[PDB]
């Protein structure tokens, strides 16, 4: 599964 | 900004016996951006059925798609693959070789 | 024999068109297996394997939001490159990214991913150590600062090293039969004309997996690497992978070539010559 943490740029 | 020409490979699923069923695959890779148009041909018609797989990318972040459909190779018939992109000047045509 | 677990996400602006696009296939070594597309009429997290088919609702829903929040998190990436870059909100651009884990054969993390591109060159990547963050000019640097004051890489690190090779194993178990085999090349070497006094060999590997293979050419023993072409390995569309290595060999010369082929679906490597 993917992941939870995705932060912006 | 770079844009990036596609590599074609025009072959065939299981190898080529006349008669059998089988199945035409255009591999497109290398290119940028992902934007692009890839026809199958027979004869120089756009086939019927064609299917294509999710776009993805490699290590150097170049896209890639396999487009593919069912075909009965015989001796009268040509096949071919037709791909268009922003770095062409027109859509580019590789013909099927049975020996590639 | 290690395995692995790798997404991959694309987001593409297209100004005057609405949003942008955002892509994400997931994939387990060479064997893709999701697939979340914005531009699907219903966009949700879809099976792409047959032995991912029989997941949990609770599943594809939580991966379906997920995937959702990553693309509007995008969409706010393209806009923040924008800013970055100085650029015009006419121009398309594009941004990917991959991520994911190589599970060692000790179980353990052998490598973990978390790379990103602008427009199809280096922006920011998790460093080996998995705690820094390597920056490819200075408008990513400003997304290091970000990443670095949130401890991004510590989550990151703790996603990797858990729920990621968790999963991974999960996913090999429960698809063991097409993810755990390992399916050697049917080879064969081909002539054709070129020349008057020049010829080709062709060598053939055929429907083998995974994806990784070797194949060179020797001409008497010694490695040859002049007048060769090696074709960038290719999909069969049903799970296996083909690829063949060329030579350009002077007529009457072609006895003293040989083709060898490196593959874990083989006992031991192959030997190949041109036969009537």
């Amino acid at each position: 599964q993917t992941s939870q943490w995705d932060d912006p740029w | 900004m770079i844009q990036r020409t596609p590599k074609i490979q025009v072959y065939s699923r299981h190898p080529p016996e006349n008669g059998k069923p089988n199945f035409l695959n255009c591999y497109v890779s290398g290119f940028h951006p992902s934007d692009i148009e890839v026809d199958l041909l027979k004869n120089g018609e756009k086939m019927g059925k064609v299917e294509h797989s999710d776009l993805s990318f490699s290590k150097d972040w170049s896209f890639y798609l396999l487009y593919y459909t069912e075909f009965t190779p015989n001796e009268k018939d040509e096949y071919a693959c037709r791909v268009n992109h922003v770095t062409l000047s027109g859509p580019r045509t590789v013909k099927w070789d049975r020996d590639m | 024999g290690s395995h692995s677990m790798k997404y991959f996400y694309t987001s593409v602006s297209r100004p005057g068109r609405g949003e942008p696009r955002f892509i994400s296939v997931g994939y387990v070594d060479d064997t893709q297996f999701v697939r979340f597309d914005s531009d699907a009429e219903s966009p949700r997290e879809e099976p792409r394997a047959p032995w991912v088919e029989q997941e949990g609702p609770e599943y594809w829903e939580e991966a379906t939001r997920r995937a959702k929040e990553a693309a509007q998190t995008h969409r706010e990436n393209l806009r923040t490159a924008l800013r970055y870059y100085n650029q015009s909100e006419a121009g398309s651009h594009t941004i990917q990214k991959m991520y994911g884990c190589d599970l060692g054969p000790d179980g353990r993390l052998l490598r973990g991913y978390h790379q990103s591109a602008y427009d199809g060159k280096d922006y920011i990547a998790l460093n080996g150590d998995l705690r820094s963050w390597t920056a490819a000019d200075m408008a990513a640097q400003n997304t290091q600062r970000k990443w670095e004051g949130n401890r991004y890489a510590e989550r990151f690190r703790a996603y990797l090293e858990g729920e990621c090779l968790e999963w991974l194993r999960r996913y090999l178990e429960n698809g063991k039969e097409t993810l755990q085999r390992a399916d050697p090349p049917k080879t064969h070497v081909t002539h054709h004309p070129v020349s008057d006094h020049e010829a080709t060999l062709r060598c053939w590997a055929l429907g083998f997996y995974p994806a990784e293979i070797t194949l060179t050419w020797q001409r008497d023993g010694e490695e040859q690497t002049q007048d060769t072409e090696f074709v960038e390995t290719r999909p069969g569309g049903d799970g296996t992978f083909q690829k063949w290595g060329a030579v350009v060999v002077p007529s009457g010369e072609e006895q003293r070539y040989t083709c060898h082929v490196q593959h874990e679906g083989l006992p031991e490597p192959l030997t190949l010559r041109w036969e009537p």
